[PDB]
C-alpha cells in the first residue's frame, strides 16, 4: 500500500457556485486521464 | 403531414413513449408511517393505452 | 458515505452565489430499503 499515487480533491461548493457540474469535473478527469471507450468501428468485417 | 406540422418522426416517437407508459402511482400510508395511520392505500392511474 | 454528506447535495444554486442544500428540503436518514415485512422473536427485534 505504498506505491506512489496522486490524490485529487474537488471543492464541491466552489464548483457549483462557479457554475461547474461535479459530473463534468469527473467526466473530464475520466476521459482525459482514463481513456473512455465510446463505441465500435468495423475493420475487415470485424468489430473493434 | 408530420413535416407540415414541423415535426420529425423522432418527435412522434417521443410522444408515443411519453403517453403510452405504465405508471408507478404510489401508496398512501405505507411503512414507515406516523402513528395512527389507519389504512394503507394503493394508487391507480390509467397509464397504458 | 453518510447522511450529512447527502445533506450537502446542492439542489439549487442561487444566481448571486447562494446554495440550497438537500437537508434544506428533506430529512436524510439511514434505514431500510423496503418496509413490507417485520421480524420479531418473542416480541423483541429479530431476523430469521
Amino acid at each position: 500500500i505504498n506505491v506512489p499515487q496522486l490524490n485529487v480533491d474537488l471543492d464541491r461548493v466552489k464548483a457549483k457556485q462557479l457554475g461547474v457540474n461535479v459530473t463534468d469535473v469527473f467526466d473530464t478527469m475520466q476521459i482525459y486521464l482514463g481513456s473512455l471507450y465510446v463505441n465500435d468501428f468495423n475493420r475487415f468485417g470485424r468489430v473493434y | 403531414k408530420v413535416a407540415q406540422r414541423n415535426l420529425t418522426a423522432d418527435d412522434v416517437v417521443r410522444a408515443i413513449r411519453e403517453q403510452n407508459v405504465q405508471v408507478a402511482a404510489g401508496v398512501i400510508g405505507a411503512s414507515p408511517t406516523l402513528p395512527g395511520t389507519p389504512l394503507q392505500l394503493s394508487v391507480n392511474a390509467r397509464g397504458r393505452l | 458515505q453518510n447522511e450529512d454528506e447527502f445533506g450537502d447535495i446542492v439542489v439549487k444554486t442561487a444566481p448571486d452565489g447562494g446554495v440550497t442544500h438537500l437537508r434544506d428540503i428533506a430529512r436524510i436518514e439511514l434505514d431500510a430499503s423496503e418496509y413490507g415485512l417485520r421480524s420479531l422473536l418473542d416480541n423483541k427485534p429479530a431476523v430469521a
